[PDB]
């Protein structure tokens, strides 16, 4: 059977994982205790009698949030050996997450992954959930990706990172961590889906009409995106799409694997009525720049590859009409070397609504994963912040004092300049 | 897990730490006898941070009280939360420092630092995973400045890879309690700069100003000032003890807030701070909390942040609140006050939200600010030091205990270098 | 009364070693002229670029020959080697102590200082004192006395830093200095790493003070000579450090970053010039921005496996060459002249 | 020239 | 201040084998310990040594005081005057590398090193030796044959001293022993040997430096063309009679011991004589020399100099 492993690293990863596993348990009809009162083998393991054990490894150097998982409503769902905690945090230090504090639980997480990998026949890939900027979600994820690439290698690896926003930010040493981790993990990940909190905040403010969005809502939206991504494995439909299909249709060149996800429709219950929510409207709104989950206007660039994953009551003729209307439009710009840059996936399972949730019950939904050159400007602004901080050489002593040469920053900056140059070259 | 060793040195440190422990015990539901009478399990979830266990469900704080006089120790013991402490942790001599830094750092403090370090070592060894050390002292006195500095040096040489956050009370500009404040303060900073990771600067003048202006207290006493200090002391380490959406440890705060090693002097603050009879008129929300936090009046150091630029700011929010609201408020504060922030550092503010507020408050926040304006305090201390040291005033008392004029010159040079470093980044 | 001098930064390229010639590595350094090296089609100009075949005598003659004369004339001198792991700092500075052809900068300097003393004017009287300590895990350890586990850096009347409590051994013959060097080397901290089997994990400092007194004219001169053998920047991927070696690497990297910050501050013309961020920067404060004629011997590896580190070292050497020193003769006033000035 | 070593007991 | 007498001591050697072969008798007779009677004419001296006395005895009776006084602040001088083959090498040098003899110089250097090893540790000693000899009123360095016919200059104080002679620092008693051996090897005895050590005691705590110079010199024969001894007999005749205009500059031998003769220096003199009967005429001349030499009285002050810091402080006032 087609089975996937989910790894959640850092606070952002584990929060998103809590949301995702609530969503999956709701989808497959599993009570939080693990008792169901097929189509679940992808994300769950069946024991002798009843108990379904999710294929997840929750890893964090901070014990607090994994302790919340251990004491929360989903307490008797996870295998306690899957939930792995440290003693001290990475403290927003890439060096702590990678060299010093990371190399104390890395053997444990690799052993847990191997034990989970030995219980799966048709392993398909890894769904690593982490966040750029944090010490753990930049250092430990890089070490883990290196280990997984060395050990498995041929197996796919998908990442769902929380990219730093342009203006909204939390940490002060975030650019350093982000550039270091995307320098290290550029050679190991195969398709890194990126989101930022600011775009999701704007989406919640405009579409969901909530003026005070919090982390729970953002995690629910990301969980819906990942459920749409992985729904082709779990349920049946016309034009099912696997992860290897994602890689072969979304990554033109080996160094261009940073797509940005988009979801539609994100509407409230009040606006669930008064709207047709047709396939054409869903696709058009999904290509709108204000609906992007990364703060970059796709109008400032060219789309390379765009895969559509429809769900629910969707007929292929409607999808073809929507794709034709998109292709005829002049505002959207597809690159010359891609005559056909559209992959479509239809599934018969409508999106599920978590009780006490902002999203409304809709018959159909889409998930637009596009590889566009508009993501280069985000790299540009992050590199500008890095250069400003590094000219005065601020905070460098914290990183250098935990096993990191001063030249690693320059190497990462050079690699990022090379990536920007590659994106510009592929644009022309 | 992630335990903190607390040390109280001198009269100021002891009478602030007593209020701190009363506050912490109230927050965690520990009655003065050491029993547990709380209401939520999150209080006992991380009680190991500030407390040890004992037979009979009795919790003893890991606090070490040190002084060269037994009067303040007797006062702490006789207080309402005095029997909670361990009777073996009271380490004291019988000859006070007499507001002599040399006496507390070279002659009388040396005879007691051995036993103090023995108690510190025992408490640290009983800990599972040590996080850092916490010290309360005053730079303007003898036992506090000198003994705390010597103990800090010894602990730093003993545990070089642990956080050492000290909550020091700096001399006030307009009113001086002791006539030897410049000497003691300069000699204490000369070692605080080298042997600490993050020091929080509090002066009684700003506390009095807060009490009379915001709190509208007619007769502020030392209890109220110690209470305001204890508020921010508890709020600094709230993520170590309670769950939250975005957690920040002491080391995370140090990494974010300390760009260069020697610039680790911070101005603390607290919010909300209203007066009885005005709470019914306020609106408790994140924008109001942020406006209160970034106000120059709410700072607990007599250094106006307007006469300077912020390097890094930490905002440790507490309670249930939107992350969008907090981040938007921080962004607009940075944008509206761009002149007061450093331009070679994007996003000067750091944000941590803990999902447990203090009792009776729906929201709370602690403001930690690394501003270049703290150079004014050091500049005035150096000016007074030069005025007193050109003429050798009150110097034979320090020399008679074994110090040299070269030590005074080195301390003054170190202070001047710190001032120059702060001025450079402005 | 002022004669400004720059830093005489000179580059030395070691040959490819066994661990690097047997694993697909290429000599990337291309040398043109006698003072510039081309790497990745990027010129870098220094005072002297020594190629792979340079002997110890040549580098000593072109680097440290003038320092003996400067020290004995009254000025202060200081030479310290810089680079990465397994680059050639110990080989350049000390090397094989007792080999006539493989000895380093320190033995040649001491032998030449004694020979020049012997060839001096008859009326001079010389006092020479030798100190030898190290910086290990941010602690100043005396390599001649193990009881002094950690020391402190104090300041003088004219605001110059110096190590206090270090053993100061007077010397008369080069044999005594060589025995001091041997005893110090025995106690210096070394560790086994993948890049270098005898890697040095401390910042060894060799100090000799030459006090010179003339009997006839009573004029007195003093000269301080520093010979520092720094540790190199390391990467955990290359070195593979685990345990104590990792802590040593952390401290070494932090100290080297502090030194780079101070060199950048001197080069950019900054004001704060952060000398106080580390012990090593404190000790070498007068060396880098004061009353010293300083030469930096940067050592580099010519392999493609170490191109980034070589470029970083080259940039460090290029930035240091621009910073200026204010050097003056150390003329200590005499007792007879003091009494004559009092009388008149 | 000559080199002197102090004779300290 | 203080006035101290220039001590005079009388030493007698056993009768030689040539004298007993020729039939010489024992004329001089010992009476008490503070005089010796010869030719039925008492001669009063500070102390008279018997023929068979040991050299350690004369060292303890004469030189140890010089050792301690030169160690503290006081210049010293000891020398021998007498006839040829009367015993003024064994009295001064004796045995260079035989422990039994160790007449004066090796014993005194070993004793000064022992005393230096003793006493307060907070003291810095710079001791310098300088060995030179003169002949026919020509000053010649003994540690280097290149130097010949040197001269005497004038220091800050009125004290003539040799200028240009090599002054070798010494650190160990072995170094002093080998330099003394080399100096004696460089000697081929009508020459006057001048041995000078300049012990310079500097105290770090009190910032007080004390310089002391002991002169272990040896004379030539007195059989009476010799001129230095004639002026040496003239200067003592000037000192014994007390007459001024003393001819210190007549001969270069007296130009070095000018402070030893009457200056700021406590000195002792030893004379050697023979009990033989064939040499009655020449024996009386040396006996009268010691009697007249006791008539001199010298004024001694501690050689104290102020350190460089001290002169700076006195300038401030
Ligand atoms: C009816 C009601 O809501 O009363 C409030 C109250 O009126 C106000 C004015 C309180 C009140 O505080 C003060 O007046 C005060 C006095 C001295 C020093 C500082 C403050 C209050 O006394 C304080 C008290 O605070 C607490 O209960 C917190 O848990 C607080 N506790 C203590 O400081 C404490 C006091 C005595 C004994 C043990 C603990 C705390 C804060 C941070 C960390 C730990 C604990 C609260 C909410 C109130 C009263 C009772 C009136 C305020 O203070 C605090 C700390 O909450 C003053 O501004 C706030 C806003 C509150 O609304
Ligand atoms: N979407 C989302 N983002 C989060 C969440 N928590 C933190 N972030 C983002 O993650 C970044 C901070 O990194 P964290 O993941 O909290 O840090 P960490 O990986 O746990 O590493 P350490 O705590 O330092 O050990 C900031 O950009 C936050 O905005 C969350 O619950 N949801
Ligand atoms: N010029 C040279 N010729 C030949 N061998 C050399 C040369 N320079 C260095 N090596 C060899 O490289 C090894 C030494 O590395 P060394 O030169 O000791 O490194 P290092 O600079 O002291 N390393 P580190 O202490 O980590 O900074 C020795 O065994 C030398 O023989
Ligand atoms: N006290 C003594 N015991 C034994 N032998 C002695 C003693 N005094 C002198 N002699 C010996 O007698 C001789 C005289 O010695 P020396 O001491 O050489 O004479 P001098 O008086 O120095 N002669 P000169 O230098 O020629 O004017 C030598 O052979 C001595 O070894
Ligand atoms: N807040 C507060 N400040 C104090 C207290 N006692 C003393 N101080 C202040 O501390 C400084 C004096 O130092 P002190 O601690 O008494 O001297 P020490 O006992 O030798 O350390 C002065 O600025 C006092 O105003 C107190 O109980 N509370
Ligand atoms: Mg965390
Ligand atoms: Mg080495
Ligand atoms: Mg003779």
């Amino acid at each position: 059977m087609r089975e996937c492993i989910s790894i959640h690293v850092g606070q952002a990863g584990v929060q998103i994982g809590n949301a995702c596993w609530e969503l999956y348990c709701l989808e497959h009809g599993i009570q939080p205790d693990g008792q169901m009162p097929d189509s679940f083998n992808t994300f769950f393991s069946e024991t002798g009698a009843g108990k379904h054990v999710p294929r997840a490894v929750f890893v964090d150097l901070e014990p607090t949030v994994i302790d919340e998982v251990r004491t929360g409503t989903y307490r008797q769902l996870f295998h306690p050996e899957q939930l792995i905690t440290g003693k001290e945090d990475a403290a927003n230090n890439y060096a702590r997450g990678h060299y010093t504090i990371g190399k104390e639980i890395i053997d444990l997480v690799l052993d847990r992954i191997r034990k989970l990998a030995d219980q799966c026949t048709g392993l398909q890939g890894f769904l690593v959930f982490h966040s750029f900027g944090g010490g753990t979600g930049s250092g430990f994820t890089s070490l883990l990706m290196e280990r997984l690439s060395v050990d498995y290698g041929k197996k796919s690896k998908l990442e769902f990172s929380i990219y730093p926003a342009p203006q909204v930010s939390t940490a002060v040493v975030e650019p350093y961590n982000s550039i270091l981790t995307t320098h290290t993990t550029l050679e190991h990940s195969d398709c890194a889906f990126m989101v930022d909190n600011e775009a999701i905040y704007d989406i919640c403010r405009r579409n969901l009409d909530i003026e005070r969005p919090t982390y729970t809502n953002l995690n629910r939206l990301i969980s819906q995106i990942v459920s749409s991504i992985t729904a082709s494995l779990r349920f049946d439909g016309a034009l099912n799409v696997d992860l290897t299909e994602f890689q072969t249709n979304l990554v033109p060149y080996p160094r261009i694997h940073f797509p940005l996800a988009t979801y539609a429709p994100v509407i409230s219950a009040e606006k669930a009525y008064h709207e047709q929510l047709s396939v054409a409207e869903i696709t058009n709104a999904c290509f709108e720049p204000a609906n992007q989950m990364v703060k970059c206007d796709p109008r400032h660039g060219k789309y390379m590859a765009c895969c559509l994953l429809y769900r629910g009551d969707v007929v292929p003729k409607d999808v073809n009409a929507a794709i034709a209307t998109i292709k005829t439009k002049r505002s959207i710009q597809f690159v010359d070397w891609c005559p056909t840059g559209f992959k479509v996936g239809i599934n018969y399972q409508p999106p599920t609504v978590v009780p006490g949730g902002d999203l409304a019950k809709v018959q159909r939904a889409v998930c637009m994963l596009s590889n566009t050159t508009a993501i280069a400007e985000a790299w540009a602004r992050l590199d500008h912040k890095f250069d400003l901080m590094y000219a005065k050489r601020a905070f460098v002593h914290w990183y250098v004092g935990e096993g990191m040469e001063e030249g690693e920053f320059s190497e990462a900056r050079e690699d990022m300049a090379a990536l920007e140059k590659d994106y510009e070259e592929v644009g022309v | 897990m992630r335990e903190i060793v607390h040390i109280q040195a001198g009269q100021c440190g002891n009478q602030i730490g007593a209020k701190f422990w009363e506050v912490i015990s109230d927050e965690h539901g520990i009655d003065p006898t050491g029993s547990y009478h709380g209401d939520s399990d999150l209080q006992l979830e991380r009680i190991n941070v500030y407390y040890n266990e004992a037979a009979g469900n009795k919790y003893v704080p890991r606090a070490i009280l040190v002084d060269l006089e037994p009067g303040t120790m007797d006062s702490v013991r006789s207080g309402p939360f005095g029997q909670i402490f361990r009777p073996d942790n009271f380490v004291f001599g019988q000859s006070g420092a007499g507001n002599n830094w040399a006496k507390g750092h070279y002659t009388e403090g040396a005879e007691l630092v051995d036993s103090v370090l023995d108690v510190v070592r025992k408490e640290s060894e009983s800990c599972d995973c040590l996080q850092g050390f916490q010290l309360t002292h005053s730079l303007g006195g003898g036992t506090g400045s000198g003994m705390g500095t010597l103990l800090i040096s010894k602990i730093r040489e003993e545990y070089p890879d642990r956080i050492m956050n000290t909550f020091s009370v700096v001399p006030s500009p307009k009113v001086s309690d002791t006539v030897v404040e410049p000497y003691n303060a300069t000699l204490s900073v000369h070692q605080l700069v080298e042997n600490t990771d993050e020091t929080y600067c509090i002066d009684n003048e700003a506390l009095y100003d807060i009490c009379f202006r915001t709190l509208k207290l007619t007769t502020p006493t030392y209890g109220d000032l110690n209470h305001l200090v204890s508020a921010t002391m508890s709020g600094v380490t709230t993520c170590l003890r309670f769950p939250g959406q975005l957690n920040a440890d002491l080391r995370k705060l140090a990494v974010n807030m300390v760009p260069f090693p020697r610039l680790h002097f911070f101005m603390p603050g607290f919010a909300p701070l209203t007066s009885r009879g005005s709470q019914q008129y306020r609106a408790l929300t994140v924008p109001e909390l942020t406006q209160q936090m970034f106000d120059a009046k709410n700072m607990m150091a007599a250094c106006d942040p307007r006469h300077g630029r912020y390097l890094t700011v930490a905002a440790v929010f507490r309670g249930r609140m939107s992350m969008k609201e907090v981040d938007e408020q921080m962004l607009n504060v940075q944008n509206k006050n761009s002149s007061y922030f450093v331009e070679w550092i994007p996003n000067n503010v750091k944000t941590a939200v803990c999902d447990i507020p203090p009792r009776g408050l729906k929201m709370s926040a602690t403001f930690i600010g690394n501003s270049t304006a703290i150079q004014e305090l050091f500049k005035r201390i150096s000016e007074q030091f030069t005025a007193m040291f050109r003429r050798k005033a009150f110097l034979h008392w320090y020399t008679g205990e074994g110090m040299d004029e070269m030590e005074f010159t080195e301390a003054e040079s170190n202070m001047n270098d710190l001032v120059s470093e702060y001025q450079q980044y402005q | 009364d002022l004669a400004e001098c720059n830093i005489k930064v000179m580059c030395r390229f070691r040959p490819l070693n066994e661990s690097e010639v047997n694993r697909g590595d290429k000599y990337i350094a291309k040398f043109q002229g006698e003072d510039t090296v081309v790497i990745a089609s990027k010129p870098y100009a220094f005072d002297r670029v020594f190629q792979s075949s340079t002997s110890q005598e040549q580098v000593y003659n072109d680097c440290a020959k003038k320092i003996v004369k400067d020290v004995l004339e009254g000025y202060n001198g200081t030479i310290f080697a810089y680079g990465q792991t397994s680059s050639g700092k110990t080989h350049t500075m000390e090397g094989k102590l007792h080999d006539p052809e493989g000895m380093g900068i320190i033995p040649r300097i001491v032998q030449d200082i004694f020979n020049y003393i012997y060839s001096m004017d008859e009326n001079l009287e010389f006092h020479i004192k030798v100190s030898y300590f190290e910086i290990y895990l941010d602690k100043i350890r005396d390599l001649l006395d193990v009881s002094k586990t950690n020391l402190s850096v104090h300041e003088d009347k004219n605001r110059v830093p110096y190590v206090k409590g270090c053993t100061e051994r007077f010397v008369c013959s080069p044999d005594e200095v060589m025995d001091t060097i041997d005893e110090g080397k025995s106690n210096r901290h070394v560790a086994v790493t993948n890049m270098n089997e005898h890697s040095s994990r401390s910042h060894s400092i060799f100090l000799i003070n030459v006090k010179q007194e003339n009997t006839q004219t009573e004029q007195k001169l003093s000269g301080k000579l520093y010979l520092v053998d720094l540790a190199g920047s390391e990467k955990v991927s290359k070195t593979g450090a685990e345990g104590a070696v990792l802590d040593e690497a952390k401290n070494i990297n932090k100290s080297l970053s502090a030194l780079g910050n101070v060199i950048s501050a001197l080069a950019e013309g900054s004001t704060y010039v952060p000398y106080r961020d580390s012990k090593m920067t404190r000790i070498l404060q007068d060396s880098l921005g004061g009353n010293c004629r300083t030469t930096i011997v940067i050592c580099c590896s010519p392999s493609s496996y170490n191109e980034s580190e070589t470029k970083s070292t080259l940039l460090f050497g290029q930035r240091a060459k621009t910073i200026k020193n204010t050097v003056c003769v150390n003329v200590e006033l005499t007792a007879e002249q003091w009494k004559k000035k009092y009388e008149k």
